[PDB]
């Protein structure tokens, strides 16, 4: 290579140059200062200026500072501001600072800075790229949608835009239109098509549409280190945890919870009937795209290990209950939840995010005929009072054909072989 | 974005807070 010094900078490239070598020595303190006296001295110099973000953002990785990587975040804004600044470097310093605004979680603030770095460098397809992944992070697909068109409309075999085309397309439930996008973006092997997430969705489309050529993705994503297995597909994972679709109460461990929830079955029911009937507007659809048809919604007691306190106001005794377990209270990935599912009901093949749940069922309503889940190669049926226990990461699929309404309550439980200290840790899902 | 309850219907399932 990059052309990184101005006119005025290369006058001073013996002063520049000996303060990035105490920064690439590893010596943070001396190069702050070294590059600390150079904007001092040359308050212009937009390599002096960058030397100093580049030591701040090293010094709060020493420190592990949010508040140091802050000032790295403005004195990167800092760089642009400056007279004479090389093209190569303006981009190198908005594109960190960008980057390093993500890691913070300021999402907004990164997008303003991707929006201003389209408007410097135009002809950048790159950094439209970046900026429509700036829009997917804050939830604004309709926006990251316009830009991967923009991109696709001056570009378009661009493979990074394809799989992004087709993961919003995919997510608005365009499954036969997101399918050759998803396909041909991950063929490119363009540099961040290679990707987790793209495997599962086209291979998810491709099973919605009835294209058995769905399991050759999947075999190609595990091959690919995306996936512990064909079967078992989740993203977020701790290697390694015991791997099975059906688990029984003694090999959880959690024995006390499953007899308590056996035990008490019927208030459990009773409070979920109690609310069909008086509060059914606690009930609420489920909104993940994963139905094809019928009806299907669930009254949420605990997510993230949060108590929802006005929810629980719904089912005082059942909460009060399951507060003397915080394998599941505190299972900051999974939930607590009542979930009904009525006649004509089938839920696609699909995956949970992660394998560091399993996923209690306990019967509380149900029909004697009509209503099976599967989950890998294996399929069961509840049965009132009783709980079955599997792995939502790995595939499974739910039919409701009976004739009148079927209820469960649904625990989820950190995976047994999760530490303490790994259960303290992980982020939330 | 909503949150990867059930699914990986989101671009990413965890929010980011730095350190
Ligand atoms: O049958 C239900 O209500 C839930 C099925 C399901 O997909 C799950 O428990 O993850
Ligand atoms: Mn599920």
């Amino acid at each position: 290579k990059p052309k990184l010094l101005n006119k005025f900078d290369k006058t001073i490239k013996a002063e520049l140059d000996a303060a990035e070598k105490l920064r690439k020595r590893g010596k943070i303190e001396e190069a702050v200062n070294a590059f600390k006296e150079l904007v001092r001295k040359y308050p212009q110099s937009p390599r002096a200026r960058y030397g100093k973000a580049q030591c701040e953002d090293d010094l709060a990785e020493k420190r592990r500072s949010n508040e140091v990587l802050r000032g790295a975040i403005e004195t990167y804004q800092e760089v642009a501001s400056l007279p004479d600044v090389p093209a190569d470097l303006l981009k190198l310093s908005l594109k960190r600072r960008s980057d390093r605004q993500q890691f913070l979680g300021h999402m907004r603030g990164s997008l303003l800075t991707l929006q201003r770095l389209v408007q410097l460098f135009p002809n950048d397809t790159s950094l439209k790229n970046d900026l429509g992944v700036g829009y997917l992070l804050i939830g604004d697909n309709d926006n990251a949608k316009k830009v991967y068109e923009e991109v696709l409309s001056v570009t378009p075999n661009d493979g990074f835009a394809k799989v992004h085309y087709g993961f919003i397309l995919k997510a608005q439930n365009k499954i036969a239109e997101s399918i050759p996008y998803l396909k041909e973006g991950i063929e490119s092997g363009d540099p961040g098509t290679d990707d987790g997430r793209f495997y599962f969705h086209l291979g998810d489309a491709m099973q919605r549409v009835g294209n058995k050529e769905a399991y050759k993705w999947y075999e190609l994503g595990h091959k690919r280190g995306h996936f512990a297995s064909v079967w078992q597909r989740s993203l977020y994972n701790v290697n390694g945890l015991k791997a099975q679709p059906w688990w029984t109460p003694k090999e959880t461990g959690y024995t006390e919870l499953v007899k308590s929830l056996e035990r008490n079955w019927k208030l459990i029911r009773d409070e979920g009937l109690a609310v069909m009937d008086k509060a059914k507007g606690l009930f609420l659809p489920e909104d993940e795209n994963l139905r094809e048809k019928g009806d299907w919604s669930q009254f949420t007691l605990w997510q993230q290990g949060r108590r929802n306190e006005n929810a629980c106001k719904g089912a005082p005794k059942t909460c009060t209950l399951l507060e003397k377990f915080p394998e599941t209270t505190g299972c900051r990935r999974g939930q607590i939840k009542y979930s009904i599912m009525h006649p004509g009901t089938h839920v696609w093949p699909h995956t949970g995010p992660t394998n560091c749940r399993l996923r209690m069922h306990l019967g509380l309503v149900i029909p004697k005929e009509g209503c099976k889940i599967r989950c890998a190669n294996e399929t069961k049926t509840w049965e009132e009072g009783k709980v079955l226990i599997f792995d939502d990461s790995f595939e499974h699929e739910v039919w409701q054909d009976a004739s009148s309404f079927r209820l469960i309550f649904i625990v989820d439980v950190w995976h047994p072989e999760l530490t303490p200290q790994q259960r303290r840790s992980l982020p939330a899902i | 974005q909503g949150k990867c309850k059930n699914g990986l219907g989101e671009y990413t399932c965890t929010s980011l807070e730095g350190f």
